[PDB]
């Protein structure tokens, strides 16, 4: 399932802003 | 925020017969057995509501006066902002006035610490920025905007900037401490919010963006990480690091990958519509438990965003999906929030039909979720962070760059 895929993914933690 | 005159296609000074004639014309147009398109039914009802108000001289007078009240309220809000913006407060505290307790959160640019004012005992959240790091990350103008704008705005869902100051090494922004933690951590733990719960937060963001945009301000970093929950379960928006005053368009690539609007990714001159796109992403993530566009690498996230093909969980209501299709509209000229009727296309959307907008503004609605506590300095609603020594050089750094801070 998509939520299942998400919680097993690499971007479940806090997301900082881009500094580019 | 209903536009009864526009609903009937009328000017403010229309006569009684013009109102009657306009209602009849518009009615035939959406009549249930001569129009069976989607939402015609909802318009047939809106036209009737508008007629009931405008066709009664007492109620029409009340509505006309209310329009005047709103304009006067906006005039006072612009006044208050411009006075504070044109002569910014400066140097309203200094470092050793505060006991530094614990780090509450970090981002790409700063560190935010729980502090206690030695004299009053009051607690605050102090954002610390290293001047040399700000310069290296090309955030000088952004950081100057951040402080200047945040201390000039005033709204129930915007965190207050109480003090600011600087020393040889750092910049400091001392905010009211919001103790319930980030929406982010609650959302991840709980999984997802029910639609009424998500709508409660969403309505606060809609009113907040209506407010900022009416001052020609765009916010540009909406995300659960920048949203804090206060002791009454209401939202406090923090992190004005990309806030900017914009008449016309602006051009900086900034934001957080999952929340970037397509026009920012495509390097277009953009405007307040990017905030409305971000609201779509937020509502989607709140109600699904995962964002509408995600992938391991931001390059792949950006490719999904600009295709803007979006899929919804099967538990999403039809009204929620319709709202999201209009917020996550890749063509900014078709995006809700950015059309002729402005914020009202959102406020009057079916998904918000049960929202009492004035009661939200007044904080009279009972929140779905109240944060737990155990004392005025309890921080357990925040994650732990590695602590770092605040060092102040004996030499002033970047004096000219931050002169106006
Ligand atoms: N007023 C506040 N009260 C409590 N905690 C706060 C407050 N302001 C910020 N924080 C916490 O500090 C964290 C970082 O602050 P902020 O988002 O302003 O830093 P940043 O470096 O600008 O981050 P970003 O990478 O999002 O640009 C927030 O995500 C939040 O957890
Ligand atoms: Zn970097
Ligand atoms: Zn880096
Ligand atoms: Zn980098
Ligand atoms: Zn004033
Ligand atoms: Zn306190
Ligand atoms: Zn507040
Ligand atoms: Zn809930
Ligand atoms: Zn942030
Ligand atoms: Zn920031």
């Amino acid at each position: 399932t998509t939520y299942a895929d998400f919680i097993a993914s690499g971007r479940t933690g806090r997301r900082n802003a881009i500094h580019d | 925020g209903k536009d009864y005159y526009q609903t009937l296609g009328l000017a403010r000074g229309a006569s009684d017969e013009e109102i009657k004639r306009a209602y009849r014309r518009q009615a035939l147009r959406y009549h249930p057995d001569k129009n069976k398109e989607p939402g015609a039914e909802e318009k047939f009802k809106e036209i009737a509501e508008a007629y009931d108000v405008l066709s009664d001289p007492r109620k029409r007078e009340i509505f006309d006066r209310y329009g005047e009240e709103v304009k006067e309220f906006l005039a006072k809000a612009k006044e208050d902002f411009l006075k504070k913006w044109e002569s910014p407060a400066q140097n309203t505290a200094h470092l050793d006035q505060f006991e530094r307790i614990k780090t509450l959160g970090t981002g790409s640019f700063g560190r935010v610490m729980l502090v206690k004012h030695k004299e009053t005992g009051n607690h605050y959240a102090m954002k610390i920025l290293d001047k040399q790091k700000v310069v290296k990350l090309k955030q000088i103008e952004h950081t100057l905007n951040e402080k200047r704008i945040l201390q000039a705005v005033n709204f129930p869902f915007l965190v207050k900037l109480e003090f600011s100051f600087k020393d040889n090494s750092n910049l400091y922004m001392v905010m009211e401490y919001v103790p319930g933690g980030e929406m982010f951590s609650h959302l991840r733990r709980i999984g997802r919010f029910s639609e009424p719960h998500a709508r409660f937060y969403a309505a606060q963001i809609v009113l907040t963006f209506e407010y900022l945009h009416s001052l020609d301000l765009i916010y540009r970093d909406l995300k659960p990480e920048n949203l804090l929950i206060d002791q009454q379960g209401y939202i406090q928006v923090t992190d004005f690091g990309f806030a900017k005053r914009v008449k016309g368009r602006t051009w900086t690539l900034c934001g957080t990958p999952e929340y970037l609007a397509p026009e920012i990714i495509l390097s277009k001159g953009y405007n307040k519509a990017v905030d409305w796109w971000a609201l779509g992403v937020l509502i989607y993530e709140m109600a699904a438990g995962y964002p509408p566009f995600f992938a391991d690498q931001p390059i792949q996230i950006y490719e999904k965003i600009v295709s803007g093909k979006v899929r919804f969980p099967s538990h999403f209501s039809s009204d929620l999906k319709d709202l999201l299709r209009n917020l996550l509209q890749v063509d900014l000229t078709k995006r809700f929030g950015n059309l002729k009727n402005g914020v009202n296309d959102i406020k009057n959307h079916k998904w918000f039909a049960t929202t009492d907008w004035i009661a939200i503004y007044q904080r009279k609605v009972e929140a779905p979720f109240i944060p737990k506590f155990k004392g005025p300095g309890d921080t357990s609603n925040f994650d732990d962070y590695e602590e770092e020594e605040i060092r102040v050089s004996i030499n002033e750094k970047c004096g000219k760059e931050f002169s106006e801070f």
